[PDB]
């Protein structure tokens, strides 16, 4: 129970210290909070009046994002353009070779 | 307010097919919030903090799951999202079957679920402190999954 | 000892809450098992899907509500297991209840009761005609459905 | 509904003509009968008096049973002994490896 500003035994981390994000784990049957640097794959930070909040990544066929709406690594068969996946690179950019993105 | 008699069931299979079990049983109460009916199902815990409205897309738990909420100390969070009421409603809209909460640390969030008297859940939310909360969390903490039977008589 | 059954359809939404469709039907309470309440994941078994005669059975998760349509006894003149057999095999199995449908063989009524004395630990209801249509047509054509068992 | 002796629209098959295999088949809360020549793959066949029926072929590292306790295939690599399988044949049988048996 770390990362914490109060904390208990069956609901981990309530506050975090200031810079840190809150995510709520699930191992099994239970949900703690835990106080984390960074969120982690498939998430994203949001510091935010309530709380710094790990929020879930919402984004095409894409594992991790920074942000709202620009994605990370994509799954393959995705072709990154400007932090949004697509289908094919647009007409300007282009797939790179070893690469899983545009030009 | 009626009891609530709960039971958390343990269990493994052994190499047959069939089932062992364990089994605490517990005292609570059904308040006014929620529907006086019986209900079983797999227990989940949810965090208080992660029963919002705030939420877009919030994660998805199987129909007919048994939320257990430990409220901490109410002071620990001055300005909720939602009262311990939009909670439990959260919970059922995402499918709870039944709603535990466990108010040890929260006395007052009992008047305030049977303020929700007018316009009751149609599923129960029950309340548990003292020894049989300990029990329940005990539960919750240690071991892999835990099936609820909450019984109104 | 009437059993106060409700099976319920249900479908997530985008926001990731659940709408319902939910029938309600009716049964008895057999003396073969508790009067007790319950709630399940209704898992249809075929009645000779309940035979002792294997050392590991497939697995199904802890809680279920078996559901069981019994046919004209004559179909199998030698079964394997009685009713109350197979119902105890269920719950072995870890059925939370037993729904038979005993339309096409009420007499399991009378058998089944005749567990009265050593009865199972979890309830075990028996449904009849358009009760047991409903049921059947659901388990039928439907991927999944929760049953709540109520004894009032 | 075929292979049938007796059938219903609840339970499908209740008993099969009399050289064919009884098959429980799952299909979401759906468990009827089916009456098969061949038990289906993963399955094998335990023909009696009474009836045949399948059964689940449950040898560790198998895919296909002829019987209970004898593996018709192994799986992707594995190497073959009283019809076991295994990662390498133990000692006193000389693992031809080529052809992925014993000696």
């Amino acid at each position: 129970c770390k990362g914490c500003l109060s904390c208990s035994k069956d609901n981990g981390c309530l506050r975090c210290q200031p810079k840190l994000f809150f995510y709520l784990r699930r191992e099994g049957m239970r949900q703690y909070g835990e106080c984390l640097q960074s969120c982690p794959p498939g998430y994203y930070g949001v510091r935010g009046p309530d709380m710094n909040r790990c929020s879930r990544c919402r984004i095409e066929n894409c594992d991790s994002c920074f942000s709202r709406d620009f994605c990370i690594k994509c799954k393959s068969g995705f072709y990154s353009h400007k932090g949004q996946c697509f289908e094919e690179c647009p007409e300007g950019f282009a797939p790179l070779d070893d690469t899983m993105v545009c030009v | 307010k009626e009891t609530a008699f709960v039971e958390v069931v343990l269990f493994e299979s052994s190499p047959s097919g069939d089932y062992t079990t364990h089994t605490t049983g517990l005292t609570g109460r059904f308040s006014r919030a929620g529907a006086m009916l019986s209900a079983e199902g797999e227990i989940v815990q949810m965090h208080p903090l992660g029963l919002c409205n705030n939420n877009d897309e919030e994660d998805l738990y199987e129909y007919g799951w048994v939320g257990v909420v430990k409220l901490e100390q109410p002071e620990l969070d001055p300005k909720p999202c939602l009262t311990v009421l939009g909670k439990a409603k959260r919970a059922v809209q995402r499918g709870a079957t039944a709603v535990i909460f466990d108010v040890s640390e929260n006395p007052e969030a009992i008047d305030q679920l049977n303020q929700g008297s007018e316009d009751p859940l149609k599923r129960p939310v029950v309340y548990v402190k003292g020894a049989d909360a300990i029990k329940l969390m005990n539960i919750v903490n240690k071991q892999k999954v835990a099936r609820a039977r909450i019984q109104h008589l």
